DNA sequence: CTAGTTGATCTCATATCAGGAGAAGGAGCAGAGCG
């Protein structure tokens, strides 16, 4: 490493080589915190993550009794040994607490005065930061899996959301319009995700064990739908082309949105061109997950890429283009829910069954 | 908020780029090179280069490259920006002046993406149908030509080899055709693809992929004949053409790998390849009828180690260095005896990576003077710099009151100025100076009665004197005066000017015109002018036949520069100037590109202006305020060209470099007087005349800053200057191979005394590490201790501890294996320099690298790796800890001032420590929670820490509960360049503090702060200036200096680009006026000029 | 000649003709084609839709934007103004081959033969609504490019035979010509939006939960004022959504 | 050939406790029998 610190003061190596390859180096040395500890006030499992995208230093929990944590992650105190205080808390005091289990709460992207949560009571509820009050409701006829705001869009707001329902519901946060809907599913919508790289592009998995790319600008169905043979198997599109053979229960596009990684029940990940949906056929190996809902897992950030995949009670951490498994994450007591990557400073944060919440930090 | 002002004191000299090719027109051949943010464009004449252009860039020159549409007449230029400017610049002289207009320019960053690992690639078709960017990975931007973008819109074609190492277009292909190497995890491959424009989408390429090489590094296609490309790899050169796959595996170039190429010839038969040691290949391509026979790789010699290296023609290369001078080569048919071709025939200084560098007050002065740590590997050096010109005295002759000199031949065949005539009150003295013997004597033909106001050697091998009554012309070869004219009313000479033929005298208020003949003073212009004379020159200039066909005068009461037509004396042209104090010095001379006439006040006020041949009439006034005394010029031709020297309490060269007007100071007391003088023994040397002595000095180059080198041939690391013990400690690395062997004789190597590090605590190529002791006067290595094997010495400091008086030099190492990626041991060694040795007095074992070290009120503040520590130095010599932080990544960077410390992290980027006395530990004040990686960090005043991260930026954070804890970024600029070192000192003798700093590219700027009031009116003014200038690429300025990493970006705020200001005085009077809308212009000079004085 | 964003030229003579809103609707009846969406045209009745259309046609085939320029377009529009269609198309764009599938015709054969010969030649085929359903076997298998319907609110009953003809054809360039695309209630509204771009109201059950209830009964005279602000909330949602795809020019 | 008249037929649109008996399945236990 002095080698590298000394290519960098020589101008012989450009510094993104040191940055990149510490992140990468960081990233393999992950490990339990030793003097990072995180409250807990989760009465039941925590289902989803959420660290902001801008200064990422609030992080969002949800748990499975419907209250949503609100927790500082930055150590204010003098201390090497902190614990990340929760600031905020949706309780069961709080007048528009969830009935039921919150599955999934997203910062709103561009901007951390605002959040969003969906719950299995069937509601998409947007969340004043500041003030902690509900400021819009939009209500499904059916529970809600997943849902995703996009990540690049600085024209549309639009939330995508995955319910039992075979339909994609957008609701649009601009004129308050839940109406559309997308077609081409058949069962229930477990995961969704918007493309990093395309403002209108999302990815959709179902049930159905299918994965379908759309275009919501359009008006023609998806754009794409994975297939893990390429065509080797080919029929008519009525049951053929399926992404897993399963359930298709966690989406996940790459860091530059050039991959997308599909997590699916049949103990199979898949790594596809989002481009055109064919299959990379990198391996992965035998993934355990037994999920029946969406399973959250994400990619990391500016290194020389990985995956952090729940793997039962683990954290499994695979390179990307490689396939090759990098190590078990080992201190989760129940199966892990969600996993959030923290990609300022390397670290990771992941909820499971046993309302703990546990910080990975490079040693 | 902050206030600082950052101005550039060198400009980069690293060489990250050149070309050549027929830009500025299409018969010159020129080379471009592209230094850091500088463009610099020359004419490669038979001899060196001549200098045309130098612009500055808003951005990192990333990718320069020349080509020629259909149709175009000269080439044009193509720049890529660090932050992705595109564009694409024509070269248009009208005239004298000269433009780079931008035909085309554009944003070409996509919103996200990798930035690829081996960096920025621009390629360019033979055939300039499209211009091919490799920004990120996974994608091949793509700009066409065929239609005429002026926005360079650009599209994407998805590269399905996410890893491409180098790319180029082949030659001969119907098609843009593409080659490049690329590494997928089954090895290194090269594959070509066909870039079709209308489907926007890459074919299958002419020829397959060819599984190549491990390191395949650098792909060259190869011209029209041939076709087809060359893999440069680590140990083998292949070639392939579709069919033909030769390969050769030299073994000369597989010591070290090939970082640059370049074709030497226009059909490809030649191939210039540098390495990274420095050694010039030359790769052949035999023919055969036509196809390509065999390749041969020769090593012509050495050179500095190339970035880039560019054929010029006649054999000589250009060869663009980063880390050491860049050099001029010339490539002989025949070896040198010593199996080299190559012979260096010009080095262009590069301050190249400034490691370390400290500000002595070396020479005992008031003027700091920065050492750097410049250079690296084989071009390691300590660079001197300062600002000043150098008198360089060599004689003194104790005579006061000199109000004049003039230089005389008083041998005849003697062309040298072996005779020095002197005007004190009102009389006139001679001084011999035969050679370097110097007296007083009396040369024939001139009056010690009467004062010499001018005198001078003339043509008809004559020479001539005014005195304040009569004119007389004395006749060297044959006898004494022979023509002498003498006013008709016997009124006396107010004023005198005269050159090699004619003269021009005034007397009272009335100007006579004489013209020097062989025994004749004949006079034909004469007037009485409007009031009276006040200076006066008549120097022919660009002369050509013997008489100067103009004049210029200086009046009274009606303060102004008038000019004459000689024959007549008639009034031509006039500038009003204005003021209570007459003129004093009036002179015209030509700065590189036309006649200029300097004329100067009483008060030190300086006025230039541009003179025609023609009409006479003075163009782009701009006035320059130098002295708080008169002032006096005089022309001395030195080697390139003439130099004016302004003589006042401020002595200051006056040249013009680059085609504008920058003034050298010169560092003396005062200046009365100056002439020129080559005598046999003084060459160009100078007389500077004072209130009392004369000072016969020469000057060395007149630059502004003065660089002097001591090459070390080993990287140094590190500098502390120990005043005590006269001496800088330098740490230095140079790399040994094998036990171990030195490849050539570096400084460690060739110290006058020497030692080794015997320590009991710790029981291909590698690098071996010493502390150079280096005398501060001859700068000769006194000493080289030889650190431990596998030891990187990396701090170094200079203090004295607790309370024992003796001055120490410190030195934290770290043990460095292959098999570790952190030193886990490493350690603090306490040397003492006395007697010519270095004794090592103490040790201290710690676990980690001391990365960097301060003395702390007589303690030392070491960082281990992670962990900050003070040490105690206790009367029985030995270090002792006394406290520890450890909340840290990695402390790389110490500062101090008083109790606070500020640790910049290696990612969370500063932190306010202080040390708490009274109970003995640190307590963490505040601390940037912003994951900025740092590179340097300084403290500017009690609450502003200056830290510069590795993206090129600088911030400020400043000391702000719980929020109390947070340290503001409340200044935020992007450099554009890689801070290594800031400092606190000034090179020099409204604004507060100053704070230098050194950079990878050999930039060395300031830090400054402004105040609130100071900093309003810069900011108005830089966003005036850049609604006024116009840049090269039509890049923004605030784009330009926004803050920018891959995560965030914002505008700057807080700083003041000091160079767009001071480039307000590089603008004509009416876009000046049109900056100034909104108090008048000369008070913003006066701002202006006080600022660039820091 | 008027020169549109990326590619889209309409010849000089042909847009002066136009009125400025006219050639407004050009412009968004392009940007329409750039998203590859359907769209509404509801200037009211004599503002002109029918040269707007002929212009856009013109221009799409001039600018040479599977389909060169302009492919094989159905217009779909009542018996009593296919001739009409026809006389406008041959004085603004002479150019088009624009033959009609109905019984008074000019073909004399089978007509399969001419909707194949359309078809392949690229030209434009005028039909009746009545057509549309009767032969909705043969008229979708061709691969048409541009499915105008001419006074579309015809397509008003999402379950009329003549609708769910109408909502077979694969392309995405649907088009609607009605001065008046609401008659009775939003159920019509739903229905012409489910035809140009079938997602944006979502399905019929979810269109009348969200607003046709709400809009609606918010307009009786006995509504409560907290009911009036919530149709005045749906009916504003409801206008921004259909705003990009509706274009309506009053007099 | 070839248009105009005549009937049939379809679509679409207009509001407001005092049974009993037997057969088929599944359930739980019990044991036998073999790896």
């Amino acid at each position: 490493m002095l080698g590298f610190l000394s290519a960098r003061q020589t101008g012989l190596e450009d510094p993104l080589r040191l940055r990149r390859a510490e992140s990468t180096r960081r990233v393999l040395g992950l490990e339990l915190n030793k003097d990072r500890d995180v409250e807990r006030i989760h009465g039941g499992g925590i289902n989803t993550l959420d660290i902001e995208p801008v200064e990422g230093r609030y992080m969002l929990s949800g748990g499975s009794d419907g209250v949503i944590v609100l927790y500082d992650l930055e150590n204010s105190s003098r201390q090497s040994y902190y614990t990340c205080k929760a600031v905020c808390s949706i309780g069961r005091d709080h007048p528009d607490v969830h009935r039921y289990s919150v599955e999934t709460v997203q910062w709103y992207p561009h901007d951390t005065g605002m959040f969003t949560s969906s719950s299995f009571d069937k509601t998409l509820k947007v969340w004043d930061t500041n003030t902690l009050q509900t400021a819009d409701v939009f209500n499904f006829e059916e529970t809600v899996y997943s849902h995703h705001m996009s990540p690049v869009s600085t024209k549309h707001c639009l939330v995508a959301v995955g319910t039992r329902g075979p339909k994609v519901q957008l609701c649009d946060l601009k004129s308050g319009s839940c109406s559309h809907i997308l077609q081409g599913h058949r069962q229930e919508i477990l995961a969704v995700s918007w493309s990093p790289r395309y403002d209108y592009i999302l990815a959709t998995a179902s049930a159905d064990s299918r994965v379908k790319l759309w275009d919501v600008r359009r008006a023609s169905g998806c754009l794409i739908t994975l297939d893990q043979h390429n065509g080797k198997k080919s029929q008519a599109v009525e049951s053929a082309n399926t992404a897993h053979n399963g359930k298709v229960n966690g989406l996940c596009f790459t860091s530059d949105g050039l991959h997308l990684l599909t997590v699916g029940t049949d103990n199979r990940m898949r790594l596809w061109n989002s481009s055109n949906g064919e299959n990379t056929l990198v391996n992965y190996g035998k993934v355990c997950n037994n999920s029946k809902k969406g399973l959250k897992f994400t990619v990391s950030c500016g290194c020389s890429e990985f995956v952090f995949v729940p793997y039962g009670s683990t954290i499994a951490v695979y390179t990307v283009y490689s396939g090759e498994q990098i190590t078990m994450l080992k201190g989760h007591y129940k199966t892990v829910d969600c996993c959030v990557f923290q990609s300022n400073f390397q670290e990771l944060y992941s909820g499971s069954r046993d309302c703990n919440i546990l910080a990975w930090v490079p040693s | 908020m902050s206030y600082n002002y950052v101005v550039t004191a060198q400009k980069p000299t690293a060489v990250n780029g050149c070309v050549t090719g027929h830009f500025t027109s299409a018969e010159d051949l020129n080379l471009l090179i592209a230094k850091n943010t500088r463009l610099e464009i020359y004419v490669v004449t038979a001899e060196g280069l001549r200098p045309v252009k130098e612009v500055g860039m808003y951005g990192k020159i990333a990718v320069m490259e020349l080509f020629r549409p259909k149709g175009e007449s000269k080439d044009l230029l193509f720049i890529l920006t660090a932050k992705y400017n595109a564009c694409i610049l024509e070269y248009k002289q009208s005239g004298e002046s000269i433009d780079i207009i931008t035909r085309a320019h554009g944003n070409v960053q996509d919103r996200i993406g990798r930035p690829s690992e081996t960096g920025i690639i621009g390629i360019i078709d033979p055939e300039c149908r499209m211009i091919g960017l490799r920004l990120y990975d996974g994608l091949f931007k793509v700009i066409p030509l065929d239609r005429d973008n002026k926005e360079l819109k650009a599209f994407n074609i998805r590269l399905e080899e996410l890893h491409v190492i180098d790319v180029k277009f082949l030659y001969g292909c119907q098609a843009p055709t593409i080659c490049f190497v690329y590494q997928d995890p089954q090895g290194r491959h090269v594959k070509t693809y066909e870039v079709s424009l209308r489907e926007k989408e890459f074919n299958k390429g002419p020829w397959k992929q060819e599984n190549v090489e491990a390191e395949a590094s650098m792909v060259i296609a190869v011209p029209e004949p041939f076709g087809g490309a060359i893999i440069i790899g680590q140990e083998s050169i292949t070639y392939h053409n579709g069919d033909k796959y030769l390969a050769i595996a030299p073994p000369i170039i597989k010591q070290s790998t090939i970082v640059c190429h370049n074709r030497v010839d226009p059909n490809g038969s030649r191939y210039l390849l540098g390495d990274m040691e420095g050694r010039l290949f030359m790769l052949l391509l035999e023919k055969e009828e036509v196809t390509l026979k065999d390749l041969r790789v020769e090593l012509l010699g050495e050179t500095s180690i190339a970035e880039c290296l560019t054929y010029l023609d006649n054999g000589v290369v250009f060869v663009g260095s980063r880390l050491g001078d860049s050099q001029l080569v010339k490539l002989n048919v025949d070896s040198n005896e010593q199996g080299s071709y190559v012979v260096a025939m010009e080095t262009f200084t590069n301050l190249g990576p400034i490691v370390d560098m400290c500000v002595v007050d070396l020479e005992r002065q008031g003027q700091g003077q920065l050492v750097t740590c410049s250079g690296a590997f084989k071009e390691g050096s300590l660079r001197i710099i300062r600002n000043g010109i150098g008198i360089h005295e060599h004689a003194s002759i104790d005579l006061p009151g000199i109000k004049g000199l003039w230089p005389l031949r008083s041998d005849p065949n003697r062309e040298t100025d072996d005779t020095l005539v002197l005007s004190f009150v009102g009389q006139t003295r001679v001084l011999m100076l035969n050679g370097e013997e110097v007296e007083e004597t009396e040369l024939m033909g001139f009056v010690d009665d009467q004062q010499t106001f001018f005198c001078g050697n003339v043509a008809h091998q004559q020479l001539i004197q005014i005195t304040s009554a009569s004119v007389r012309l004395v006749s060297q070869e044959p006898k004494a005066l022979v023509s002498e004219w003498k006013e008709p009313q016997a009124k006396n000479i107010s004023v005198a000017s005269c050159n090699s033929s004619q003269v021009v005298v005034a007397v009272g208020r009335a100007l006579y015109y004489l013209q020097i003949h062989p025994q004749e003073l004949r006079q034909i212009s004469h007037t009485e002018m409007e009031h009276e004379v006040a200076c006066l020159d008549i120097t022919p200039l660009g002369d050509s036949n013997g008489l100067s066909p103009l004049c210029a005068i200086g009046l009274w009461t009606d303060i102004s520069a008038r000019i004459l037509k000689l024959p007549s004396f008639e009034l031509l042209h006039k500038e009003m100037l204005g003021g209570e104090i007459i003129p004093r010095s009036i002179l015209m001379t030509t700065f590189e590109s036309s006649h200029y006439l300097l004329c100067a006040l009483g008060d030190g006020a300086l006025f230039y202006f541009g003179l025609n041949i023609e009409t006479g009439l003075l163009s782009d006034r701009k006035k320059v305020t130098l002295g708080t005394q008169p002032t006096v010029l005089r022309t001395f031709r030195s080697l390139s060209t003439t130099n004016v020297f302004a003589c006042s309490d401020r002595p200051t060269v006056i040249y013009s470099s680059n085609h504008k007007l920058v003034f050298s100071n010169v560092n003396l007391k005062e200046v009365n007087y100056m002439c020129p003088l080559n005598s046999d023994g003084y060459p160009d040397s100078l007389a500077l005349a004072n209130n009392s002595t004369l000072t016969i000095g020469t000057i060395d180059e007149i630059q502004k800053l003065h660089i002097r080198t001591v090459p070390l041939y080993e990287s140094p690391r590190k500098i502390c200057y120990q005043e005590v013990s006269q001496c800088f400690g330098v740490l230095s690395s140079r790399i040994e191979v094998q036990g171990t062997t030195a490849l050539r004789p570096s400084a460690s190597t060739q110290a006058l005394s020497s030692s080794v590090s015997s320590s009991k605590l710790f029981s291909e190529e590698v690098e071996v590490h010493n502390l150079l002791i280096i005398d501060q006067h001859t700068f000769e290595v006194l000493h080289a201790h030889q650190f431990l094997q596998n030891e990187y010495a990396l701090s170094l400091v200079s203090c004295k501890l607790g309370k024992d008086p003796n001055t120490y030099f410190i030195v934290g190492t770290a043990m460095v294996y292959p098999e570790e990626a952190e030193p886990k041991q490493g350690r603090i060694v306490v040397f003492q320099y006395s007697d010519g040795k270095l004794q090592t007095v103490a040790e201290k074992e710690v676990k980690g690298a001391v990365y960097s070290m301060v003395e702390f009120n007589g303690k030392l503040l070491a960082s281990i790796n992670s962990t900050v520590r003070l040490y105690e130095w206790t009367t029985e010599k030995e270090l002792r800890t006394e406290c520890n932080h450890y909340n840290n990544i990695m402390a790389l960077y110490l500062k101090t001032k008083g109790d606070f410390i500020l640790v910049g992290d290696l990612m969370r980027s500063v932190l306010l420590l202080a040390y708490k006395p009274m109970e003995g530990n640190f307590e963490e004040i505040a601390r940037d929670f912003n994951p900025n990686w740092m590179s340097a960090v300084e403290i500017l005043d009690d609450d502003n820490f200056l830290g510069a991260e590795n993206a090129f930026n600088l911030f400020v954070c400043q000391k702000d509960d719980e929020e109390r804890q947070h340290l503001q970024e409340v200044g935020l600029f992007h450099l554009g360049e890689f801070v290594n070192v800031f400092c606190h000192g000034s090179l020099v003798m409204p604004t507060q503090g100053s704070v230098l700093f050194g950079t990878v590219n050999g930039m060395i700027g300031l830090v400054t702060s402004l105040s609130e009031s100071w900093y309003n009116l810069l900011l108005d003014m830089q966003n005036r200036l850049n609604k006024v200038i116009k840049s090269v690429g039509k890049i923004e300025h605030s784009f330009w200096r926004s803050f920018h990493t891959e995560r965030k970006t914002e505008p700057a705020t807080g700083f003041i680009d000091g160079d767009l200001i001071e480039s307000f005085l590089d603008i004509s009077r009416p876009k000046m006026q049109e900056v100034v809308a909104n108090a008048t212009a000369d008070d913003l000079i006066k701002v202006v000029e006080e600022l660039t004085r820091i | 000649d008027a020169e549109f964003d990326e590619g889209f030229k309409v010849p000089g003579f042909l847009f002066k003709k136009l009125f400025k809103y006219q050639q407004t609707g050009v412009r968004w009846l392009w940007e329409l084609h750039c998203q590859q969406a359907g769209g509404i045209l509801g200037d009211e009745m004599g503002l002109g839709k029918t040269i707007q259309i002929i212009a856009f046609l013109a221009g799409l085939s001039y600018s040479k934007i599977r389909f060169e320029g302009l492919g094989p377009t159905v217009i779909v529009c009542p018996t009593t103004v296919m001739h009409q269609w026809v006389k406008e198309f041959h004085t603004w764009w002479p150019p088009f081959r624009v033959a009609i599938l109905h019984e008074t015709g000019s073909y004399t054969h089978k007509k399969e033969k001419l909707i194949r010969d359309v078809a392949h030649c690229h030209g434009i085929l005028i039909t009746s609504y009545s057509y549309i359903r009767l032969m909705q076997d043969d008229i979708s298998r061709y691969d048409w490019h541009y499915v105008i319907l001419d006074e579309g609110h015809k397509i008003r009953n999402p379950n009329a035979a003549v609708t769910l003809a109408c909502k077979q054809f694969r392309t995405p360039h649907r088009i609607i010509l009605s001065g008046s695309p609401m008659q009775n209630n939003l159920r019509e509204l739903w229905s012409l939006f489910d035809f140009i771009f079938p997602g944006k109201l979502g399905t019929l059950p979810v269109f009348m939960e969200q607003f046709s209830v709400p809009i609606t009964m918010g307009g009786y005279s006995n509504a409560s004022p907290v009911q009036v602000k919530t149709a005045y909330k749906c009916a504003c949602v409801l206008r921004d959504t259909i705003n990009p795809y509706l274009l309506r020019r009053m007099k």
